[PDB]
Order: structure tokens, then C-alpha cells, then sequence
RNA sequence: UCGACCGAGUGGCUUGCUACCUCGAUGUCGGUUCCCUCCAUCCUGCCCGUGCAGAAGCGGGCAAGGGUGAGGUUGUUCGCCUAUUAAAGGAGGUCGUGAGCUGGGUUUAGACCGUCGUGAGACAGGUCGGCUGCUAUCUACUGGGUGUGUAAUGGUGUCUGACAAGAACGACCGUAUAGUACGAGAGGAACUACGGUUGGUGGCCACUGGUGUACCGGUUGUUCGAGAGAGCACGUGCCGGGUAGCCACGCCACACGGGGUAAGAGCUGAACGCAUCUAAGCUCGAAACCCACUUGGAAAAGAGACACCGCCGAGGUCCCGCGUACAAGACGCGGUCGAUAGACUCGGGGUGUGCGCGUCGAGGUAACGAGACGUUAAGCCCACGAGCACUAACAGACCAAAGC
RNA sequence: GGGGUUAUGACCCUCUUAAGGUAGCGUAGUACCUUGCCGCAUCAGUAGCGGCUUGCAUGAAUGGAUUAACCAGAGCUUCACUGUCCCAACGUUGGGCCCGGUGAACUGUACAUUCCAGUGCGGAGUCUGGAGACACCCAGGGGGAAGCGAAGACCCUAU
RNA sequence: GGCGAAAGCCAAGGCCUGUCGGGAGCAACCAACGUUAGGGAAUUCGGCAAGUUAGUCCCGUACCUUCGGAAGAAGGGAUGC
């Protein structure tokens, strides 16, 4: 079990759990809530949320 | 002209009724190839979480790699075996003979029983032996029950208690094999019946939805489009034809749904352990905290969290087993969030 | 077919409008059928990633249009679950034009392709720029 | 393989005939939904023949277990057409199904066109519009209770299995076999073993997803003088997030094998010294039948079995705290020798940084000032878990094993 | 209608019965054949639109053709949208369910626990043969009582 | 408040008499609604029902036409404090 970093919020992802979303170009973005998720579809930048670990 | 499409849902679960015992009753029991052993054994349904696990199949091409897999943490105290009974066989079947019981009983057992203050059981198993030299001795079984009070996440004091057979050697081998555990005061262990890796099939009393509509119960379509707004949502087209004039049980219908007895095949137990390995952050949601001998088994089981199931080594097995498979993560991630 | 090595909740259905990812000259695909798929009674033909369908080219250049031919899907939005558990999902909806060998019918991919889409058809996975 | 003429039939799905039933009314066509069936079999299983090399077919036999799907025109049934498919069979059930739905068509009252008529009007010709009543007595079934019988001694717990239900599974693709057998080549299998998909089935909620008028935040209008904090805006004002639970779009599980057969392939074998699969006997052989497996099942009137407890007392009901249960009833657990529920605290979660004060702040003499930063992972909140007898499970009440 | 003689068509006739369809429009809200044929559009279009058109049975105030604007008028196509659908879930409010109080109606030859077949005026809970069936009660969705409701509007008959 | 005798909210004034209540996270089923991933008319006689759009200002605006219209055509941008 890798464990990876969630590429918004920037907490562990627990193992066996989240979403990856790829991008247009190729790009690729690792989740792991529906809630960091769908505050980035609002365009909001985890750095400006201050519950957010990569904010801290 | 009306395409065909399969009935909704299956005939062979009814009728749909309340089950009459909690406590799931066995139909069938595993064949006697092995050598003498109890059959099966329970415990408490806990909750899910999942695991980590590296694939062992050698038919697959991703054996040797890491799968997530869906676990049901069940607790699986040590039970006892507090009888050992007989049955003779006659023109009618089987019919129970008599039962050589423990004079060793757990404190709280007087809450279901009238616990036996004077029993002979010598003479008991004389008069099995003796069947047996007969040639008229057609079962081998213990009765069984569990120590909820060795669970706390269950509120119950009150143990369940259930009748499972005795299979494998001769039968002598057997009756001898019984009757050493009994004596004792029957405590057994999940370790003693059951190995990680092996099938087993798992039955249990599910979740009761109380009185339920076709639709949830049967399967059946809602109504569709305009059909739909007319006063008609839930409702079925029709109770059958003009003839035959009367309604055929075979019509979905709204009744008792859940709590039925249901027996699920080729359960694979991925661990037998104790303590507090599997125990969820926060505690199972509705039940408590893990700590204290354990089974893990892959994917679903009938019933809700504190249920009592029961299992038995599978009777129709798929697979071949593939024992003791390596784990290499268990989450204990909190299931509240 | 071999297995694909993820699960699939198909996205698409019958009549579903997708991007043809790929230099062949069309553009938007409208699937018709899905290969070896059968269902029931109501139910719309669904397909999803690493499926073949045939499809309909609704959008292009005017000799690729209202040509009926077989592509297959290399993306899809709804999402899919890998062995580790994780859940991939894709932007868009796209499929790959391919003739009767599954070979692409163009010579150049638009975009990424599921990596499972090469455990079936190798010349699409070949002709990928990226594999996600 | 196709098969004329002529001849003999079977069905009761079309059409016609009859006028036996109903005119103090048995609601139409088509569709839909939901259930059962038939076989003259479209696919699937097992076979036979071939103008059977293989592959792909064609024709036939057994066989109704399962399947037989989605769309474009049309009110259509039918039918035509498209792409999929193993195949996309056909019938019966008041042309099943309006105290179920729909109301596009036929066939009311309005109107137009064509044709016919002096005309009112007509057509079986086309066309636009044109309504769908009822609180279930009986019966039927799906589920849930209360009683009685079993029982001139009750109870607790565990079982048995007469019977009953199931499709609990059906089907396809791919790989190895194998570019092999076969074949000049083109082309191109199988047994078996694996992997997956689809349809059906039962369950489950760690994962993903939906909900979530619990909750938290943002914000518009207005009212409470401002601030703070609030009400209303449809049963959340709107927007953003979302715990538990419930759910599917998510996840788990769902057969070997044996027995007896059909068609069929054979063995031994007469009648008929030979021959003969059949007459007696036997070996095999279908997705079909039986068992296996799952579900129900002591009211099975032969109304069952076992062990213990009890007949002045076993046990049960009521009561009280609850919920693995639940429309009433029922069911299950706990009741101080106690963690059953609540409070409290902690844990585990949701939101996203509270009031107030300090500093900054475009500017403005000033007054004033939207907003920024700090204090502050703050504040607020929880359907879950643990610790904890602090509060409440108190007090109790009752039935209970009949007669000569 | 029937006959003589350079797209639509032309002219002369005959017969009935006065004339013999001009300009147009045309498979029409008028076309039986009919889903006419060709084309557009769609994977596929008895629809829709355009062209053709011998029109079963078009046509000039029985007004013909055509037409901007207008329309809760009839048919069709596209973008957008979406629980109409795939395929259903969860939630909200009022009911439904239990309790106190109030308190009708419809309907009723009798009997009635039925089911499978048969029979019968040929569409039976009640006849016949079997099968099944211990009584009472609650909730349900409406298969049957050719359910309830209305002396059939259709059709014929009535000096 | 705003264009407004519009909506929404609130005075004055009136009312709790559009007059039966009590209980059960309160089941099935029904009325009237909200939200619903992916797909997006596949539904149906037919988009029926629902949804989408929306106020104001600036830009810009086709065929056709009885020159009046068509037109708010279409399409694009802006909007608070
Ligand atoms: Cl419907
Ligand atoms: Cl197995
Ligand atoms: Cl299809
Ligand atoms: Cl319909
Ligand atoms: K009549
Ligand atoms: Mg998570
Ligand atoms: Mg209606
Ligand atoms: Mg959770
Ligand atoms: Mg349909
Ligand atoms: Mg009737
Ligand atoms: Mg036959
Ligand atoms: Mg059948
Ligand atoms: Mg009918
Ligand atoms: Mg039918
Ligand atoms: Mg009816
Ligand atoms: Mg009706
Ligand atoms: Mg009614
Ligand atoms: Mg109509
Ligand atoms: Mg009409
Ligand atoms: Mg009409
Ligand atoms: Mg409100
Ligand atoms: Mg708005
Ligand atoms: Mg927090
Ligand atoms: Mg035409
Ligand atoms: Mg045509
Ligand atoms: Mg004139
Ligand atoms: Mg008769
Ligand atoms: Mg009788
Ligand atoms: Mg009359
Ligand atoms: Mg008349
Ligand atoms: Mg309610
Ligand atoms: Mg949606
Ligand atoms: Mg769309
Ligand atoms: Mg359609
Ligand atoms: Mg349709
Ligand atoms: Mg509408
Ligand atoms: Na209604
Ligand atoms: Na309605
Ligand atoms: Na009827
Ligand atoms: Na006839
Ligand atoms: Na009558
Ligand atoms: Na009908
Ligand atoms: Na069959
Ligand atoms: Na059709
Ligand atoms: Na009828
Ligand atoms: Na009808
Ligand atoms: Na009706
Ligand atoms: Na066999
Ligand atoms: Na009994
Ligand atoms: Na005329
Ligand atoms: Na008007
Ligand atoms: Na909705
Ligand atoms: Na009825
Ligand atoms: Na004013």
C-alpha cells in the first residue's frame, strides 16, 4: 500500500479509497474526498482554504 | 408483441414471511471426507471495513500484486458445547435418541435454559453405543451456544444456542471425538473448526424492512411517463387475468420484508485473529470497538450490526483453498465522514 | 473478451453523443449499438470504457458523416474502479475509430486512453500519446 | 435438398357461416403493466442425415429449463426499415389484463374538403376538436395477529420432515489448446483447463455515487434602532459543503457430481440354426426428470422426537429502560448480582476560522469606511462509539399443572 | 364519353345534356390504388418538406392562386433543457396506521372456506366428480362474484 | 422595495372560527413537492408533465415584407459593495 499525498487538500489518502480524475491534457489530479473535489469545481485553490494541510 | 422479460424477482426464497428464530437453523452440513470435527460455529456481526491483500490465485495475472478488498468484521468468541446428541434412524428419518450433556456450565446459560441439575450421562451414552452397535445411529451432533457476554459491543447476557453436527472419521472415532469435547465443558474456538483462506458459507437472519411495496420487494417497474401521474406510482398493472378468476401467490405483492433466514455460499475467511486489529477510529458506527478473537470475511453478510451468524465450512465449494492469504493493510479508518 | 482488469459503470448509452478522439476527420460520434451486448426488457443499450460500438458520425468532414462504422472507448466521465480500489474517471466521452482488425482508422490519438484499453486492443494503445 | 397432382387428417390462432347465450348493458381497438400456460422449437443442450474434408451451412429427431432484447415511420394489430444478438420463435389465458393505467384510432353532439343528393342530409371516403364514475359485503391471494385442537401435568430450550416453492441459475466473448487437426491453397476447428461479460437471483454498505427542509458557512429583500443575534420569503429564500441512516450507479455470493430416461449410439440375443440395439436381459446418452443446494414447514387429526425444569410452583403475561423488531398485534434485549436509555466528559465526525478587541485599509478636515491580517485547525454542530451508576430501569401486580 | 390531327398542349368533331375545365393549384385537411416515384433528412422516417403528377372524385366570389402581420389552431425539423426514459433512490408537508369524541351512504332472494375439471340456455362459490379446507381478527393491492351504478345510446321491431 | 395599485417583508386595524383532537422517525400505499451521478427524448400518438430562459444597460441583429413590420430576431458583453 503506497500511500499518496491528495494533490489538493494535501492530506494521506487512505489506501483503497478516492478518485483520480484525469485531466484533458493528460493531466492528472488524485482526490481523496468528494469535498476537496467539488471545492476545486468551484475554483476555489486549496492554498486559500485554512482547513486545508497544503494551506497550513 | 410484448417482448418477454423474466419475472420479478426469485419464487424460491417464500414465503416472505418473518423468520420464526433469530438464530439461523442450518438445512444442510458439509459431507464427512475429514477427519471428526464440529461442523460450524458463530459469532457477532461488528461491521466493514476493507484490507489491503496480495493475490494468491495462480490463475490470475495479477498474482503476487496488492487488491483492495471488502471485509465484515465478525467477533468470534469461543463458544461452548454443552451437549452431545443422537440421532437414531427409523422409517420416518432421523429422530433425536438421547443427549449426553456437561454437569460445567457459564453463569449466564440459566437465561435460556433450565439448566440440568441431575443428569445421568453415562447411561445416555450407553444407549448410543448401543444404537450404534444396532447399526441404527444415523447422527453425531453438539448443541452449542455463544458467550455474548464476552462481547460488550452486544447488550445481550442472554446466549443463542444452536444444534451442529459432528462430521468426519468413522463414526465410532467420531462419537469419541464429541464426547471429549462435550465432557470438558465444550470450549471450543473459531481456530478449532476453521482456517484463513477456507470457504465457508455464512447464513443469518437479514435486516428487517418491516411491511414493504412490490417495488422495493419484488423488483417491480414504478409506473412510467404519464402513467405515473394519474394516481397510479408504486402500484402493479394488474393482479392477473379474468381466468383464472383469483389471484395467484405468484403475484409480487406488498407484505413482510427483511428479517427472512438466508444462507450465503463460498465465503472466503481472509483472517482468524483477536484483539483489536480490525477495529474501525470512532468505533463501528452503531456497535463499538473491536478488541478480542475475530474473523474477517470478504464482502457482505446477511443481517445488521449485533446479528448473530453462523458458519459452516462450505458445502459446495468453487475453489480450491489458497490458505492463510498475506495482509498487508487493514484500514481503521473512522466509517463516520 | 479479456478481461479489462477494471469495472466498469458504463456511462454511455445508445444515441449518446461523444468526441471521436483521433485525426480521422470526425469529429462527434453517436453510438448505436454496443458489441456482444444484449439486455432487457426497457433497458437502454449501455456501453462504457473498452467497449466496441458501432457508432454514426454526426460531426466532421462531409465524406466521414452519416458513415456508420466501429470505434472504441477510451474515455468516458462516469468513472471506473482499479484493482487498488481508487476510482478513475475521465473530462469527456471519447472513442477511437477502428476497422475490422481494431486497427485506428487514423494515423494520431487526441488526448489520454484508459491504460486498460491496451489489455484490449493493442494498435490503439500503441498509437497513444499518453496512457493514464 | 426442393417437391406438383390427387387422397386422408389435426388445430381452433384468421376469415366466413349460424343466430344458441346476454339488449332492466358481460365497457371498444391498439398500447402498457403483472401473472400462468401451450409446442407445431428461433437460440441454447443431446442427437441423425448430408449434394458431411475443414470452417460455415442445409435438412431432420428428442426436448418447453432458461432466453428471445433496443430503436426510425404508422393510433395501428400487422408490417416495412436500422444497428446490435446465441437467437432477437409463434400461440392461449372474455382476440388475459379500463372496480389497473393510457385514450392515439373506430363511433355522439362543432367544423372543413371530396363525392352523391332538388333538399334535409349521406358516405365508410379523408380531416381538426371533442369526458374515463364507485368509501370492497363475499370470495381470491400477499403479509401480520388472536384463539381452539394435539394435551385427566405444565414449561424451557433444541430438533425431526410429511409435504410445499425455486431458474437459482441461463447465455455469450476471450486466452491456452493452435495458425494445430482438416485442406492444393484459401482458409480453419474440438476435448480440456483458464479469464472475463451479459441477463436473472439473494444479500450488503468498508469503497464510489445519490439523498440527507440533522448540521455548518456564504448571501439578497424586509422587520426587530445600529451592532450582536434573530423571524419570514411554502412548508430549506437562494447558493456552497455534507455526518449517520437508507440506497444503486457501488460491493459480495449464486455448481460440481450422482441417479433414471427421450432422441440417439451400441452389447448380448432369440422368435426365424443366419441376421437383428429388442421381443426377455444389458451398457451408454439431453440445458429436460429425480437427488444434490436454498426457502417454508407440528394442524402432518398417525396433530411428531430429545434433554432438562416443574406440578406450590417451573415458566409466562403485565410493568419499567430500550431496539438487531415493528402500521395495531407481534418480535428481540436490558432491568442494580445493571452500561438499557439520558446527562457529563473524552473519542470519532460535519462545516471552514465565531463575538469582541488590535493592526492595516481606497479615501475623506473630520465624521465615517467596504474589506484584509492576528488572536483562531477557530466558533458552532452530530442520528455514532467509549468512559462513567450522576438521573431514570422504581414500585411492583397477575396467571400458572381441571373432576369419577 | 367516344373520335380526327410542336414542353404544358393545339385545332376540327361526334354523342348525351347547354358547354366540355381556361389561369392556376395538384398524391392535397380533396388521391381509391398508397408507405405512388425521385430527392432532402435520419443508423433506420406509412411522418415532414421539395420536385414529378394521367386529378378513384382539383379549379376560379359553390371564389382560384398566393400572401407580410397575427394565433392557448393542425403537422414536421434543429439548438438549448431536463427524472419523459435507462432505473430508480432519499428526503419534505398532508393523509394513511393506533387512541378519545362525532358519525353517514352505496348495497343485500337465500345459502356461502373454496380450487381444478366436467356439465348445464353453449361464460357455475351453490349441479357432478375429485382436490383442498380448524375458527376469528388486522393491513393491503383490486383476480373473480359475467362486482356496484343506469328498464342499451348501437341494431332491429311498433300500422 | 421597485417601473409599478407587482412580488417579498412590515405597520394601523383584524384574526388564531378557511374550527375536532391525542400518539407512532410516523411502515406499505396515495396527494402536493425538493434533490438526484452518468446518459439526454432512448419515453410517448405527441416533450404530455417538468425543465431551460428571464429584470436593466451597451453592442449587435437574417430570410421575408402590405415598408408599418419581421425584432426583445439571433448572438455577445455588463450588473454587488
Ligand atoms: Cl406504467
Ligand atoms: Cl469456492
Ligand atoms: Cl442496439
Ligand atoms: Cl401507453
Ligand atoms: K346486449
Ligand atoms: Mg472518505
Ligand atoms: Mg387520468
Ligand atoms: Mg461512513
Ligand atoms: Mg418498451
Ligand atoms: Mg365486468
Ligand atoms: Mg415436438
Ligand atoms: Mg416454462
Ligand atoms: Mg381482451
Ligand atoms: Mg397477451
Ligand atoms: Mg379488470
Ligand atoms: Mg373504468
Ligand atoms: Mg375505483
Ligand atoms: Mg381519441
Ligand atoms: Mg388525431
Ligand atoms: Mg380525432
Ligand atoms: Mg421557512
Ligand atoms: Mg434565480
Ligand atoms: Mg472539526
Ligand atoms: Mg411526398
Ligand atoms: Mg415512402
Ligand atoms: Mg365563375
Ligand atoms: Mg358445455
Ligand atoms: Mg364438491
Ligand atoms: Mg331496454
Ligand atoms: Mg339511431
Ligand atoms: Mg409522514
Ligand atoms: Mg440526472
Ligand atoms: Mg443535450
Ligand atoms: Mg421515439
Ligand atoms: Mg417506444
Ligand atoms: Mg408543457
Ligand atoms: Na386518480
Ligand atoms: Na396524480
Ligand atoms: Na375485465
Ligand atoms: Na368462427
Ligand atoms: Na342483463
Ligand atoms: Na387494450
Ligand atoms: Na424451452
Ligand atoms: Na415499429
Ligand atoms: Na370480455
Ligand atoms: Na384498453
Ligand atoms: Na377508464
Ligand atoms: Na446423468
Ligand atoms: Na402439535
Ligand atoms: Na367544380
Ligand atoms: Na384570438
Ligand atoms: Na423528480
Ligand atoms: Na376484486
Ligand atoms: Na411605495
Amino acid at each position: 500500500p503506497r500511500t499518496r499525498e491528495c494533490d489538493y487538500c494535501g492530506t494521506d489518502i487512505e489506501p483503497g479509497t478516492g478518485t483520480m480524475f484525469v485531466h484533458k491534457d493528460g493531466a492528472t489530479t488524485h482526490f481523496c474526498s468528494s469535498k476537496c473535489e467539488n471545492n476545486a469545481d468551484l475554483g476555489r485553490e486549496a492554498r486559500n482554504l485554512e482547513w486545508t494541510d497544503t494551506a497550513r | 408483441p410484448q417482448p418477454s422479460r423474466p419475472r420479478k424477482g426469485s419464487l424460491g426464497f417464500g414465503p416472505r414471511k418473518r423468520s420464526t428464530s433469530e438464530t439461523p437453523r442450518f438445512n444442510s452440513w458439509p459431507s464427512d471426507d475429514g477427519q471428526p470435527g464440529v461442523q460450524g460455529f458463530a459469532g457477532y456481526k461488528a461491521g466493514m471495513t476493507h484490507v489491503v491483500l496480495v493475490n494468491d490465485e495462480p490463475n490470475s495475472p495479477r498474482e503476487g500484486m496488492e487488491e483492495t478488498v471488502p471485509v465484515t468484521v465478525i467477533e468470534t468468541p469461543p463458544m461452548r458445547a454443552v451437549a452431545l446428541r443422537a440421532y437414531e434412524d427409523t422409517p420416518y428419518g432421523q429422530r433425536p435418541l438421547t443427549e449426553v450433556w456437561t454437569d460445567e456450565f457459564h453463569s449466564e446459560l440459566d437465561r435460556t435454559l433450565d439448566v440440568p441439575e441431575d443428569h445421568d450421562p453415562d447411561a445416555a451414552e450407553e444407549q448410543i453405543r448401543d444404537a450404534h452397535e444396532a447399526g441404527d445411529l444415523g447422527d453425531l451432533r453438539l448443541i452449542t451456544h455463544t458467550v455474548p457476554d464476552a462481547v460488550p459491543s452486544v447488550p445481550k447476557k442472554k446466549p443463542d444456542v444452536m444444534e451442529t453436527r459432528v462430521g468426519g472419521g468413522s463414526v465410532s472415532d467420531r462419537l469419541d471425538h464429541a464426547l471429549d469435547i462435550v465432557e470438558d465443558g465444550g470450549e471450543h474456538a473459531m481456530n478449532d473448526i476453521f482456517r484463513a483462506g477456507e470457504y465457508a458459507d455464512v447464513a443469518g437472519v437479514t435486516k428487517g424492512k418491516g411491511t414493504q411495496g412490490p417495488v422495493k420487494r419484488w423488483g417491480v417497474q414504478k409506473r412510467k411517463g404519464k402513467h405515473a401521474r394519474q394516481g397510479w406510482r408504486r402500484r402493479i398493472g394488474n393482479l392477473g387475468p379474468w381466468n383464472p378468476s383469483r389471484v395467484r401467490s405468484t403475484v409480487p405483492q406488498q407484505g413482510q420484508t427483511g428479517y427472512h433466514q438466508r444462507t450465503e455460499l463460498n465465503k472466503r475467511l481472509i483472517d482468524i485473529g483477536e484483539g483489536d486489529e480490525p477495529t474501525v477510529d470512532g468505533g463501528f458506527v452503531n456497535y463499538g470497538e473491536v478488541d478480542g478473537p475475530y474473523t474477517l470475511v470478504k464482502g457482505s453478510v446477511p443481517g445488521p450490526d449485533k446479528r448473530l451468524v453462523r458458519f459452516r465450512p462450505a458445502v459446495r465449494p468453487n475453489d480450491q483453498p489458497r490458505l492463510d492469504p498475506e495482509v498487508r493493510y487493514v484500514s481503521n479508518e473512522s466509517n463516520q465522514g | 473478451m479479456e478481461a479489462l482488469g477494471a469495472d466498469v459503470t458504463q456511462g454511455l448509452e445508445k444515441g449518446s453523443l461523444i468526441t471521436c478522439a483521433d485525426n480521422t476527420g470526425a469529429r462527434e460520434l453517436k453510438v448505436i449499438s454496443v458489441h456482444g451486448y444484449s439486455g432487457t426488457k426497457n433497458r437502454h443499450p449501455k456501453a462504457g470504457l473498452g467497449d466496441k460500438i458501432t457508432v454514426s458520425v454526426t460531426k466532421g468532414t462531409p465524406e466521414m458523416r452519416r458513415q456508420v462504422l466501429e470505434a472504441v472507448v477510451v474515455r468516458q466521465r462516469k468513472p471506473i474502479r482499479r484493482p487498488d480500489g481508487t476510482r478513475v474517471k475521465f473530462e469527456d466521452n471519447a472513442a477511437v475509430i477502428v476497422d475490422e482488425n481494431e486497427d485506428p482508422r487514423g494515423t494520431e490519438l487526441k488526448g489520454p486512453i484508459a491504460r486498460e484499453v491496451a489489455q484490449r486492443f493493442g494498435s490503439v494503445a500503441s498509437a497513444a500519446t499518453m496512457i493514464v
